[PDB]
């Protein structure tokens, strides 16, 4: 969305119905800034998930304020189904949640009038009050697999080795070089497609070629020889031998190198 | 060519030094 | 299991109120607490601008003055060249974040330019407390680190290339003091309020 | 020294000279928050250091596999294992004085005879 | 290292440059042809062939290293590439971003781009999957251990280049009559890009008895040096509070606070972010920048080129402010002499850049010359109007001759005697020769002694006696060099085994907390390391961790480091544990184990093959560099030093230690000698000098080299 800011003209009444000021009532919202390992922050951040189903259910003991998380049967088996959350901070300050949205852009004290100030609909829609860290519990039974899990991720490797070419060789260097086979491939042919066109053209008679001139001359004061050529079909000889006749060609003037019509018949 | 291990000193070669320590 | 203590459901967002927004992670840098509801004069403009040449671009009490008083008066080429390849993700985020956050109060008082945190951006999941106790699941995408600016009158690139400059001796101890006794170059909110009742007055 | 940051901006606080009272206030550069000193010290200098030289010392050093152990006495816990090591500040006219850290209550005791 | 390098380093080269864009503008002077091209050639898969030569009537055929040694070819084998033509077409209208799309010519594919010389018995080479039967059917003799290559019939070892490491912060005192008196440097170099060097320097002006002793770093493509305050500031954090946060970690410290306000009084009249970027923008030396672009330039040099080992992307300036504090903060200690300069000589700092390494980089710069002449050719005859033949666009005889050049004189470009004509006088005199390194010669160090260091890693008397004294050393018999990992797994792990990320991390309220690098890349804090240096000790042990990388856990200064580059020098050793049972330290390796070992000999020479890779699998030999030996305490046998306590007064008078406290054992001493010193015999009875002397005289004997 591209826009101009320092506007004291007060287009942004008329360039956008929604007002610019940051919305802020939802800004008592209590949020935990939870994070997570990768398996559920893959099930848990993907945008082909995320329907609005409900994912777990959340328990707070308060003998010792000890919150656990409890995920449903329906996502997978060999995840946990029970984590424990640690208050890696329990008073949070100076930190909230804002959303980002498009607008509506249809329908000393010395100052400059331009920022380049680029205007979104913006909300303070939390507070975060907990910073949260998930952690697999000890003794639920698939722990064992998040620790194969993490395990295989220093394991495996993603990168696989180079393909050693089993053929012939003199198979493999047929391809190279000194070749029979030409190339099938279009790629570039800048001169195939270049010299497929040809401009051939007659020799119209001389009363006919000056009177179409005249009318081009009428058309546009300035031409140059290769805009009049794709514009007339006639051959750079006689075009040259009735040009030289009729009009002159600029040397000096910022208009140089192109045929323009002759004084005494710019008047006419 | 020849490739020996036997340190044989290369003697009137003072020109490396001379040129390792040229000011003063 | 008995139920001797509060126990409250988890639900994901729903995807339809997840398109075309994108919800980001505000982080104030400031020792003491700050609180946009309280602390800010009202209203507040958070906002994506060009932060070079602060102290000169107008604060928004001083442009809806300037709109009050306008309103009164009123009323060859190369052919081929070499791209460097870059991936889309980190162009599409410079692109983004050329100009960076800025939210101000009415006034100037409160002046805060954010700074994108690339660092764990892709890792942070935001369990809003609903109405009724439920958690709803949001995936943070982004983090900003917003610095406070302009509050104690920060001073010119150029005559801080003449203070550097060996030519002058010792900076003096309490430069900022003589400057801000004098009156130049002055915090945006004292400039704001100076312009305010300069228009009251009359 | 106790260097003391403004509570403000987060920058140092630099003293200043007072009249109407002739007192020593530490104030900002910056955004003019003054506060008084509790201390008239203002700038110390050590030309001979004697800190760093126990410097390192944490909850698990007797982890480390490659410092010594000996038998001597804790004034604190009257146990023989701990661990010890010289003088880590690495100036060149440092003394040899053994430093020990007792492993079980976390004491530091010297081996110096000057000194005590 | 020749296998790492076929396998995975070409692969890696293709991909980083792996395509190539050339956007022909509509140059329209009508509207009817407001068309833009987009040419991209995109190298994909790289394949290598067998080892092959060609001869001139045009007949490939397989090529053994025999036949290369008699007819003086090259033993090479044939790299191709797969290549995948985009071409795309927009309508050019002014002020409408143009939008691309494919025309369908998408055509891709093998094409050769050059010869790749193949050192003997690698995974490439003919005589690996050989049987002794097959190697006398070959003429090869058995005996020949390979780890060379044939350059037009010359026997070709490419000697192992000694280089300072990257990515460490190294603070030294500089001279008397200097203004400056510390300078903490640091060569950053990042492995997955554009392998380019940048030197950060940071220098503490002013002498010991000066007053105002100030600290200034030097910014790549930054004419002069900005102080550090300034470039803090220009990294975002403003207050001066949090600045010396960032550099120093105890409040307490109040030497290095004193030390470190006159750079805040240097950069005070610099209070704002944008203001310190327009600064190092004026200081920027393109001189090619506007007045309003000096902030973005600035800011593009302080991601692009300020610390580029961290990273290359935009938002990590609290790493890299991080970093920099951290590099102040070793300046200052040796500074206020808490510790001294860092050792020059230290062979854990020192990298060994085998045929792996060194035909990287020759192969990068070839690959680069390669692609800008394919650029050049294609934008030649997409000028001229000329058709574009592929044969024409790559020309093979660049990496080629570049490989052939390089390896048939030593000078590695476009560093002299990288490769030698391999030693065939003995077979020890070959060995020594294969597993001989050389350092480059100036600075103030003092690289010929025989450092502390060198032990178990470099042999201990086995050098020249002229001017390449100390310079050329030769192995030690166990010690091997890494080839290299993937630092991500381990960073990953560290992150999700309770590594909390540097840009969440205050110093104040963590004042015990554990920094820690990887590959010297400092990534985050650890509450309680031992632990996590417990189960990553766990998993290098039990194999899943690769046994190359090092794990070093620095108590005193709360590090925990963690190296996985190539040319890390190493030696297998003995794991001693607590060993509840006997009560009493002892090895991890039994009886029980030797005979397995002993029965898969004799077997060699049905049950299961128990090998070496076994005794690392279920760890009772562990890979310990010189880095990880600073933190261990080694036994020199196991059946004197493990045990609690007349004598022969013939046996030599050995000491027992008197300390119970043993994580390692050496295997044996015996293999701290080299090839040429493990000929001596009793060399412990023999002056030091005189057995350096037969080391150097025993590749002048007579024997049987070969026996081919
Ligand atoms: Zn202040
Ligand atoms: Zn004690």
């Amino acid at each position: 969305e591209v826009f101009d800011g320092n506007d004291i003209e007060n287009n942004e009444t008329k360039v956008y119905e929604e007002s610019l000021d940051l919305d802020l009532e939802r800004s008592n919202r209590q949020v935990w800034l939870v994070r997570l390992p990768m398996f559920l922050a893959e099930k848990w951040r993907d945008r082909n998930n995320l329907h609005g189903q409900e994912l777990g259910k959340i328990r707070i003991n308060k003998d010792g304020s000890k919150i656990t998380l409890l995920l449903n049967e329906n996502d997978n088996d060999s995840i946990p189904h029970e984590y424990d959350l640690e208050l890696t901070k329990k008073v949070v300050e100076n930190e909230y949640v804002f959303t980002e949205q498009n607008l509506k852009k249809y329908q000393r004290d010395r100052y400059i009038p331009y920022v380049k100030t680029i205007p979104k609909k913006t909300a303070i829609v939390g507070t975060v009050c907990h910073e949260c860290q998930v952690m697999p519990s000890m003794n639920d039974p698939n722990y064992h697999k998040i620790v194969e899990q993490r395990r295989n991720i220093v394991k495996l490797n993603n990168k696989e080795r180079i393909t050693t070419l089993d053929e012939t060789v003199g198979v493999t260097m047929s391809h190279t070089g000194m070749s029979m086979r030409s190339d099938n491939s279009n790629f570039l042919k800048v001169g195939r497609e270049k010299a497929k066109s040809n401009i051939k053209s007659i020799r119209m008679p001389k009363k006919e070629i000056l009177d179409y001139l005249f009318k081009l001359f009428d058309e546009y004061d300035y031409w140059s020889l290769k805009g009049l050529k794709e514009r007339t079909r006639q051959p750079e000889a006689h075009l040259k031998e009735c040009l030289d006749k009729v009009a002159t060609l600029v040397k000096k003037g910022p208009y140089a190198f192109k045929y323009t019509l002759r004084p005494e018949y710019k008047k006419l | 060519n020849e490739n020996f291990e036997d340190f044989d000193v290369e003697h009137f070669s003072d020109e490396e030094t001379y040129e390792e320590k040229p000011q003063f | 299991d008995p139920n001797e203590y509060n126990e409250f459901p988890l639900r994901a967002i729903p995807k339809e109120d997840l398109e075309n927004m994108r919800t980001h992670l505000l982080k104030f840098q400031s020792k003491k607490k700050i609180n946009p509801v309280t602390d800010f004069h009202l209203p507040v403009r958070l906002h994506r601008k060009d932060t070079r040449n602060l102290q000169f671009q107008l604060t928004r009490a001083e442009i809806v003055q300037r709109q009050k008083e306008i309103s009164e008066y009123k009323k060859l080429r190369r052919k081929t060249r070499q791209l460097k390849v870059l991936d889309e993700n980190a162009k599409k985020l410079r692109f983004e974040e050329f100009y960076p956050w800025v939210m101000e109060d009415f006034d100037g008082y409160n002046t805060w330019v954010g700074s994108y945190e690339a660092g764990n951006s892709d890792s942070y999941v935001l369990l809003s407390v609903e109405d009724d106790g439920s958690f709803t699941m949001i995936p943070a995408d982004k983090v900003y680190k917003f610095t406070a600016r302009n509050k104690y009158a920060t001073l010119t690139i150029d005559e801080a290339e003449k203070r550097m400059d060996k030519k002058s001796g010792e900076v003096p101890r309490w430069l900022m003091k003589h400057l801000d006794n004098i009156g130049t170059t002055t915090t945006r909110y004292d400039r704001t309020r100076r312009k305010l009742k300069a228009v009251a007055d009359q | 020294t106790t260097f003391r940051f403004c509570r403000d901006c987060n920058n140092m606080l630099y003293p200043r000279e007072d009249k109407e009272n002739n007192r020593l206030l530490f104030e900002c550069r910056t955004c003019s928050y003054v506060e008084e000193a509790g201390s008239p010290l203002v700038y110390r200098h050590e030309l001979i250091t004697n800190i760093g030289e126990t410097a390192g010392v944490v909850q698990d050093i007797g982890s480390d596999p490659t410092l010594p152990r000996s038998d001597r006495e804790c004034p604190k816990c009257h146990s023989r294992e701990n661990v010890f090591f010289q003088s880590q500040q690495r100036r060149k006219d440092t003394s040899m004085v053994l430093f020990f850290v007792c492993l079980s209550c976390s004491h530091i005791f010297t081996s110096d005879q000057k000194n005590k | 290292s020749f296998n790492q390098f076929v396998d995975y380093t070409l692969q890696d080269i293709i991909c980083e440059d792996s395509t190539l864009i050339l956007e022909q503008l509509a140059q329209h002077t009508t509207e009817s042809d407001n068309i833009s091209r987009k040419y991209e050639i995109s190298f994909g898969k790289i394949y290598v062939t067998k080892p092959m030569v060609n001869e001139s009537d045009g007949v490939t055929h397989a090529l053994y290293p025999q036949e290369a040694r008699l007819r003086n070819l090259t033993y090479s084998s044939g790299l191709f590439v797969d290549v995948k033509k985009r071409t795309y077409e927009a309508i050019d209208v002014p002020g409408r971003e143009l939008k691309y799309e494919l025309i369908a010519e998408e055509s891709e594919g093998k094409v050769f781009i050059g010869r790749l010389p193949i050192m003997l018995r690698s995974k490439n080479c003919y005589l690996s999957e050989a049987t002794e039967s097959d190697l006398y059917k070959l003429k090869e003799c058995p005996f020949d251990m390979g780890g060379y290559f044939i350059i037009n019939g010359s026997e070709k070892v490419l000697i192992a280049q000694e280089r300072s490491a990257g990515n460490i912060v190294q603070v030294f005192k500089k001279a008397a009559p200097s203004p400056i008196s510390h300078v903490a440097e640091i060569r950053s170099a990042l492995e997955k890009g554009s392998r380019f060097i940048s030197t950060l320097q940071v220098k503490l002006y002013g002498r010991e008895g000066s007053s105002a002793r100030t600290i200034k770093a030097t910014l790549p493509y930054i004419k002069q040096d900005i102080p550090i305050v300034i470039i803090f500031r220009a990294l975002g954090i403003i207050p001066d509070g949090e600045i010396l946060e960032h550099i120093c970690y105890d409040v307490n410290d109040w030497q290095m606070l004193e030390m470190l306000k006159p750079c805040v009084e240097d950069g005070f009249v610099i209070q704002d972010r944008e203001t310190a970027l327009d600064f190092i923008g004026r200081r920027g030396t393109a001189l090619g920048i506007k007045k309003e672009k000096r902030i973005q330039y600035a800011k593009d040099i302080l991601q692009k080129e300020f610390l580029p080992h961290i990273t290359q992307l935009e938002g990590f300036e609290s790493r890299k402010a991080f970093f920099l504090g951290y590099m102040i903060n070793r300046l200052l200690l040796c500074a206020l002499d808490r510790k001294d300069q860092d050792d020059r000589d230290h062979f854990g700092k020192k990298r060994l850049d085998l045929a792996g390494p060194l035909l990287a980089q020759l192969f990068k710069t070839l690959f680069k010359k390669l692609t800008k002449d394919i650029f050049r050719y294609m934008q030649r005859t997409v000028e001229e109007a000329h058709d574009f033949n592929m044969k024409l666009a790559i020309n093979a005889k660049t990496i080629t001759s570049g490989l052939k050049y390089a390896l048939a004189t030593g000078n590695w470009g476009e560093r002299a005697g990288v490769s030698q004509v391999l030693n065939r006088y003995t077979y020890s005199s070959t060995l020594s020769h294969l597993r001989r390194t050389n350092t480059p010669i100036g600075k103030l160090a003092k690289p010929r002694q025989l450092h502390n260091t060198h032990w178990g890693l470099v042999c201990p008397a086995e050098t020249p006696e002229g001017q390449a004294c100390g310079l050329v050393k030769n192995l030690s018999l166990m010690s091997c060099i890494s080839v290299g990992t993937d630092p991500m797994p381990i960073i990953t792990f560290l992150s999700e085994w309770g590594m909390e990320p540097l840009e969440d991390y205050v110093p104040h309220q963590s004042p015990d907390a554990t920094r820690v690098f990887v590959n010297g890349v400092w990534h985050g804090v650890h509450r309680n390391p031992a632990r996590l240096m417990e189960t990553l000790r766990t998993l290098r042990r039990k194999g899943d961790i690769n046994p190359e990388v090092s794990m070093i856990r620095d108590i005193r200064e709360k590090e925990l480091k963690i190296f996985t580059d190539a040319g890390r020098v190493y030696r297998p050793l003995f794991i001693v544990e607590d060993d509840e049972s006997l009560g009493h330290k002892e090895l991890k390796v039994r009886k029980g184990h030797i005979a397995k070992l002993m029965a898969t000999e004799y077997q060699d020479i049905d049950v299961e093959e128990y090998t070496w890779s076994s005794l690392l699998n279920e760890g009772l030999v562990e890979y310990i560099d010189a880095e990880e030996e600073e933190s261990i305490l080694i036994a020199m046998q196991p059946e004197d030093l493990e045990p609690a306590e007349d004598v022969d007064p013939a046996k030599r008078i050995r000491v027992s230690h008197h300390a119970t406290t043993f994580t390692h054992c050496e295997i044996h001493p015996s293999m701290i000698l080299g090839v040429a010193a493990s000929i001596i015999p009793f060399p412990d009875h023999n002056q030091s000098p005189r057995n350096t002397y037969q080391s150097a005289m025993g590749k002048q004997a007579m024997g049987v080299f070969l026996t081919n």
